[PDB]
């Protein structure tokens, strides 16, 4: 009959000794059983307990992606000092914080912008001395220098386009997938998406003649997104896939008007938060702090593709005795700093996958730590 | 560039009568002609546009007609305040062009 | 309550630059075009130029070398600057309004006009 | 199950011309049956026009078939008549380059309707770049050709009808009345415009670029809260009232907070009869629409495609697999919730990307339906599914699956992105099907076996 074995079970890094116990991001351990092997009899379930413990001082990387339509000029005037204020704030949370900036308006093609030469040179009125439209621009890669962020954000120029919805999903996809060009580390990755309008998505390119689906590859040349005219907008499913694949945790800072839209978007996108932005981005720091608390106080578990005859189930035993089952059993809430929770993972097999030593992985969303499961079939 | 020629340079009429003013274009301009009134001490006032559509405040005794190159403005019952100057503007293409104007005086 | 009001010097020397102002009310200059039209002493109306709603300008081809049109959205004012000439004496100038983006219309409102003498 | 999938006829067009973006049947009487294929990016002989787009006539029979373009318009871009006299030099009042002519092609009797959604035009007053869109209507087998651009009007800007892009979708009613959809009117609220061929031919006056067709039917402008709805993204015609005038089915993919909805407009006067709402945000509910009686009751039934719907596998992984909703009509009306829903299996396949009635393909007494997934299949070349009708409604399992016979290339083939069925090219009693594969500039004709 079925049997179970554990190969790697290093204990959590509590560092209860004190502040003297500094650790590298890879040295910190938050998931206790790092490896298992299970022997499955056809139709016989096997289960094991999985333990998670939130760390204390995990580093943070934050990328600030901002809309630059003319309505966001006052917002930019306030975001100018974020490179200092936000670092001062986050120093209460983590000892190692890095920040970066990016901007976007819209696809530069026929229906979404005015294509007369005068409007291509200046999309706004003459008094509103806007610059030419652009798809996405990586202004500052992730860094720990606040004054550089301040200066570079100060030197940016406002722009504009025609239709109210903005093409920020192109920028989101590029930020998620471009990796080294942005400097993401294997730490808490926060993407702050700021805007005051709706969003385009896949299928809107047909109006402009863009029928080729987004491929999800990085297409930055000189920190500019070049293929905006060639690929359609991403779909929400594609964004979900890539964001969850690259450990990006999203914070939607949008104005009061579009809260109903972005709340549903948040419901669709895993491990994301939404906040109400002021008319000129004056409360953005508090939005970021609240969203970070909300995200870091929750745990969600993911597993890879399983063989055809294999199935999995979750049961979560969170704090204060509140537990869950089904899709709710792979999640816990209110995990405080230093808190500990447990999950019960149940696997079953109904066939004989040709006597192969199959395997798959389980991890909490937003982290690179994984638990490796090896499956063997008694057949 | 459309040249507009307005036929009667001067008109004489008495209150209660009816008059017609003709404005002609050098090229066919569909229905896009507008009529204006100018009293000596006030600004020009739009009466009719698109050939026959009255502006909101226009009294019903004003009516427009014609299409293509020939248009006409008809005043049905002349009250004493209808005497003044009248212009025709074509609003089909730029630059705007206007008729020379017609002056309506008592008989 | 749309209203276009016109102002400018009543008498200018042949060498000075003639400056005129059209003060508007009841609408924003960023939504409508404001035109400049002139009527010589015994002729019909002539179009001079337009201040587009977007802030750019276009001029009558014959007068383009002499004209200069500007605006001040804060003050709701549109300006016309021109080289003066005696042969254009006792000509009257008007500013009118029309829309070209959206529901296009003819000149739907006019000013009272200002008469400028050159000596 | 009786489509000749082992040896279909393949039509080829110029490389890179998107040959096969839209397909249609043509027979102007006298059994001169033919296949119409649109090539929105094809080069043409029009002076000064770059990639103006073209429509190809491909007569059926005579063993191999050669496709030749139709000259709907042999002239280049018109010039602004003011510019001719102006010392500044001549200006084009019109932009036909990259107009995507042939993006949609429809036929009824001896009349053909081909549209150019990307056609632009600068007003005669101010130098704008409005993409109004335009259509050309061939009549009496090309003996007369009329331009029909209803959105080229006095509302000349995005705030008006300037960005209407009329002809983005179009269709003929069974009487021949023309129906167009402009997704762009009134800040992308969208619009539906309809007129009869008699009205168009009566009001024709080519020298007036702006010329209103008397008796035209169109929807009214709404408040700003309805902006960005894309009404008219897709259109279809069917009978959904107790009358004999076909009613307009239109898709609104972004209507209700990015939840789509499909509205059926009364044929006699263009006014709303029913509304149907999507189930998931940003699923593009209404990307495609169709109307045909699938359960043999004689009452047309509605089909809506949502190619971007996201579902979760039993394992728990989310995946993008489109969905199609079926609404059966009944004598008391048509209920607001779908009777059946079909879901795709290939991730990113976009299952509900296109739709077409097939007629009674197997002549069993119930009409069938074909659904295309342009990025399905193992190689992502695209797939087309055939679903059989039945007394209880559309079946849940495809009775046939059509895939390209050629090998995959560096670029997607988009097989199944355009479809058209319900007509017979052989003279048999069995309707045929034509599938567009514009990704490789090919169109495939499938014939129903007896
Ligand atoms: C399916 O779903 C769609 C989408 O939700 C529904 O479509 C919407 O239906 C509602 C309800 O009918 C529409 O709102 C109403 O619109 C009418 C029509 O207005 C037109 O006619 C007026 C004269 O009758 C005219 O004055 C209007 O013009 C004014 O307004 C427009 C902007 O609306 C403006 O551009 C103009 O300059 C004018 O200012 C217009 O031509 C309207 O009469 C209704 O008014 C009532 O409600 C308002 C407040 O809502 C109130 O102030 C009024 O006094 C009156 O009580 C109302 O606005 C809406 O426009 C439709 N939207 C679209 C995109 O079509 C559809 O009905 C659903 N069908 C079914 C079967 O469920
Ligand atoms: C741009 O500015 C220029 C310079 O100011 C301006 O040119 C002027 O145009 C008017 C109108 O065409 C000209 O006035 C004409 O003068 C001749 C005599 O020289 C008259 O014969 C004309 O009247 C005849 O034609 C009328 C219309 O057909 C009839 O109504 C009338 O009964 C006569 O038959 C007319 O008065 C003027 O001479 C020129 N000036 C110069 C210097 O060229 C031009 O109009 C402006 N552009 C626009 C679009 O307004
Ligand atoms: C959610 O799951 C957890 C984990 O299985 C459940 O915890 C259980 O809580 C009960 C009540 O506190 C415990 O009962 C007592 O436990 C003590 C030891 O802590 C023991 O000495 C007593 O004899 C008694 O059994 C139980 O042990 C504990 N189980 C585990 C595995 O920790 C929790 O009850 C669940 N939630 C609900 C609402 O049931
Ligand atoms: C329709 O006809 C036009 C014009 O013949 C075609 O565009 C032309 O395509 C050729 C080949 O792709 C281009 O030549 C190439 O240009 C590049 C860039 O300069 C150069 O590196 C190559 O060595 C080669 O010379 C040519 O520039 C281009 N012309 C224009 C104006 O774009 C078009 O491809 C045709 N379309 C279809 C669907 O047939
Ligand atoms: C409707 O219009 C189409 C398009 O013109 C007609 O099809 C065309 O008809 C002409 C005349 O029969 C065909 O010309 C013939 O071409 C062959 C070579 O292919 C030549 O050997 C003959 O001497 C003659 O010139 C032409 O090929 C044909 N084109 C296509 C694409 O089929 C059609 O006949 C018209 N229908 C009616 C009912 O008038
Ligand atoms: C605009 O779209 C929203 C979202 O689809 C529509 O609200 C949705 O309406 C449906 C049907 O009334 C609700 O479904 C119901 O859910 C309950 C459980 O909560 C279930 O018991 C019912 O059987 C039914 O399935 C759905 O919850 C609701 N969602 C939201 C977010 O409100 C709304 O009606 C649409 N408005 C228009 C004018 O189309
Ligand atoms: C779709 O639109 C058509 C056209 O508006 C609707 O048909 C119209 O229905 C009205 C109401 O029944 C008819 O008015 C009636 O006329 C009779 C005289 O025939 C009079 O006695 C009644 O008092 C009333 O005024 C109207 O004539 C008729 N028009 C046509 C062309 O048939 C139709 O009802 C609409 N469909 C739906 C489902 O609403
Ligand atoms: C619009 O803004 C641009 C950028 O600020 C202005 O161009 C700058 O002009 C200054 C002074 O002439 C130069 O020192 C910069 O090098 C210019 N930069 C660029 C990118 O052009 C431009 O003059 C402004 N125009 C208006 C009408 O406001
Ligand atoms: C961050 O984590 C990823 C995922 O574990 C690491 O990806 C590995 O990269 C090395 C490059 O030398 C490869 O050899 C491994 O095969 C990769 N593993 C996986 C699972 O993708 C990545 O190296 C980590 N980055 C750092 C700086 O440690
Ligand atoms: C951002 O918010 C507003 C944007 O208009 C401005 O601050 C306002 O300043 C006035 C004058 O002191 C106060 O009466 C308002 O209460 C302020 N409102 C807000 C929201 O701050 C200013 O542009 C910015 N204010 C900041 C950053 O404090
Ligand atoms: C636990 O989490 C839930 C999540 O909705 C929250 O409402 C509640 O306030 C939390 N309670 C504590 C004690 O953290
Ligand atoms: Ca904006
Ligand atoms: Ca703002
Ligand atoms: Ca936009
Ligand atoms: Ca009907
Ligand atoms: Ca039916
Ligand atoms: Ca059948
Ligand atoms: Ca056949």
């Amino acid at each position: 009959r079925g049997s179970k074995d554990i190969k790697k079970n290093k204990n959590v890094t509590n560092r209860s000794k004190g502040t003297a116990e500094k650790l590298k991001p890879e040295d910190i351990t938050q998931i206790q059983p790092q490896q298992l092997v299970l022997r499955l009899r056809s139709g016989e379930p096997q289960t094991f307990t999985l333990k998670f413990k939130r760390a204390e001082d995990y580093p943070i990387d934050l990328y600030y992606l901002m809309d630059l339509s003319y309505s966001m000029k006052d917002d930019l005037e306030n975001v100018k000092s974020l490179g200092t204020d936000l670092m001062n704030e986050m120093r209460r949370i983590t000892s190692d914080f890095r920040i970066g900036f990016g901007s976007f308006v819209e696809k530069t093609v026929m229906p979404y912008i005015s294509t007369t030469p005068a409007k291509l040179r200046n999309p706004c009125t003459s008094e509103q001395n806007c610059t030419s439209p652009f798809s996405y621009k990586n202004v500052l890669s992730l860094t720990n220098k606040g004054e550089v962020f301040n200066e570079l954000v100060g030197k940016q120029r406002i722009s504009g386009n025609l239709d109210s919805p903005e093409g920020g999903f192109d920028a989101i996809m590029q930020v998620a997938v471009c990796g080294s060009l942005i400097g993401w580390r294997n730490v808490t990755r926060l993407l702050v998406f700021s805007t005051d309008a709706g969003f385009h998505f896949a299928g809107d390119g047909k109006l402009g003649g863009i029928v080729l689906p987004n491929d999800g590859q990085c297409h930055l040349e000189n920190n500019m997104y070049t293929m905006s005219h060639y690929y359609d907008y991403p779909s929400i499913a594609h964004l979900v896939q890539k964001l969850s694949e690259n450990n990006i945790q999203t914070i939607f800072a949008v104005t009061e008007e579009f809260q109903p839209v972005y709340k549903e978007l948040k419901n669709l996108i895993p491990k994301s938060a939404v906040g109400t932005l002021s008319a000129n981005s004056s409360n953005v720091i508090q939005l970021i702090i609240d969203a970070y608390n909300s995200l870091s106080s929750e745990v969600i578990l993911e597993n890879g593709k399983l063989s055809e005859g294999v199935t999995i189930s979750y049961k979560s035993y969170c704090k204060n005795g509140v537990n869950g089952t089904g899709e709710n059993g792979r999640k816990c809430s209110n995990i405080s700093i230093g808190d500990e929770v447990q999950f019960e993972i149940s696997i079953t097999s109904n066939k004989c996958p040709k006597k192969d030593s199959d395997s798959f992985k389980i991890r909490p969303l937003g982290f690179t730590e994984e638990v490796e499961v090896i499956l063997q079939y008694i057949c | 560039d459309v040249q507009m020629t307005q036929s009667p340079s001067n008109l004489a009429a008495s209150p209660g009568e009816s008059v017609s003013i003709n404005c002609k274009a050098s090229k066919r301009i569909s229905k896009y002609l507008a009529w204006y009134q100018q009293k000596p001490g006030k600004a020009n006032k739009l009466l009719i546009y698109s050939g026959s559509t009255l502006q909101s405040g226009t009294p019903s005794r004003f009516s427009g007609s014609g299409s293509g190159t020939d248009f006409t403005l008809t005043i049905r019952n002349l009250e004493p305040e209808d005497f003044g100057l009248y212009y025709c503007q074509q609003h089909k293409e730029y630059p705007p062009t206007f008729g020379a104007g017609t002056k309506l005086e008592l008989k | 309550d749309v209203q276009l009001m016109e102002s400018g010097p009543g008498l200018v020397q042949p060498s000075e630059t003639l400056s005129l102002t059209c003060t508007v009310s009841g609408f924003s200059l960023t939504s409508y075009n404001v035109h400049w039209v002139r009527q010589p002493p015994g002729k019909g109306l002539e179009w001079m130029g337009v201040m587009w709603s977007g802030g750019s300008t276009d001029y009558n081809s014959t007068l383009k070398s002499r004209l200069s049109i500007s605006r001040d959205t804060s003050q709701n004012q549109v300006f016309l600057k021109m080289n003066s000439l005696q042969s254009e004496d006792t000509t009257t100038y008007y500013c009118a309004r029309d829309r070209t983006m959206g529901m296009t219309t003819p000149f739907d409102y006019w000013g009272q006009g200002v008469m400028v003498t050159v000596s | 199950f009786n489509l000749d999938a082992e040896a279909p006829a393949v039509l080829s067009g110029p490389p890179g011309s998107f040959f096969g973006f839209s397909v249609e049947f043509y027979r102007p009487g006298t059994d001169g049956v033919s296949v119409l294929v649109g090539a929105p990016k094809a080069n043409t002989s029009q002076p000064g026009v770059l990639q103006g787009g073209a429509v190809y006539l491909c007569p059926w029979g005579a063993s191999p078939t050669q496709c030749t373009p139709i000259e709907f318009d042999s002239k280049g871009s018109r010039l602004l008549e003011s510019s001719l006299s102006s010392s500044e030099g001549e200006e084009p009042v019109e932009y036909k380059s990259l107009q995507w002519f042939g993006a949609t092609v429809r036929a009824h009797g001896s009349s053909i309707l081909a549209c150019a959604p990307l056609y632009s035009w600068r007003t005669e007053k101010e130098p704008l770049s409005d993409p109004v869109g335009t259509c050309y209507l061939s009549t009496d087998n090309f003996t007369r050709i009329l331009e029909y651009a209803p959105c080229r009007s006095d509302f000349s800007w995005a705030a008006g009808q300037g960005y209407c892009q009329g002809g983005f979708s179009a269709e003929f009613t069974k009487t021949g009345r023309v129906v167009l959809g402009g997704p762009g009117s009134y800040f992308w609220q969208g619009q539906i415009l309809s007129a009869t061929q008699e009205q168009i031919a009566e009001s024709y006056y080519p020298e007036y670029l702006i010329n209103l067709v008397q008796g035209q039917l169109q929807t009214r402008q709404a408040s700003s809260i309805y902006d960005d709805s894309y009404l008219g993204y897709s259109v279809a015609v069917g009978e959904f009232s107790g009358d004999d005038t076909e009613d307009f089915v239109a898709g609104v993919p972004k209507g209700n907070l990015t939840y789509g909805y499909v509205t059926i407009l009364n044929g006699s006067d263009i006014r709303s009869l029913y509304n149907f709402s999507g189930e998931q945000m940003a699923s593009y509910f209404g990307y495609a629409v169709a109307a045909t009686d699938v359960n043999g009751d004689g009452l047309d039934d509605l089909l809506v495609g949502a190619p971007l719907l996201m579902d979760r596998t039993p394992d728990g992984r989310p995946q993008e697999v489109g969905r199609v909703y079926v609404y059966l009509q009944h004598p008391a009306g048509i209920e607001p919730t779908p009777t059946l829903t079909l879901t795709g299996h290939d991730e990113f396949g976009r299952f509900g990307s296109s739709l077409t009635p097939l007629g009674d393909l197997d002549q069993d007494g119930y009409n069938d339906v074909a659904i295309g997934a342009p990025f399905g299949g193992e190689t992502q070349q695209g797939v087309v599914f055939v679903f059989p009708g039945g007394p209880g409604g559309l079946g849940s399992k495809p009775s046939q699956v059509l895939q390209p016979l050629w090998a995959a290339s560096h670029t997607p083939d988009f097989f199944g992105s355009a479809l058209r069925g319900g007509r017979d090219l052989d003279g048999n009693g069995y309707p045929d099907l034509i599938v567009g594969s514009f990704g490789v500039d090919k169109a495939v004709v499938y014939r129903g076996r007896p």
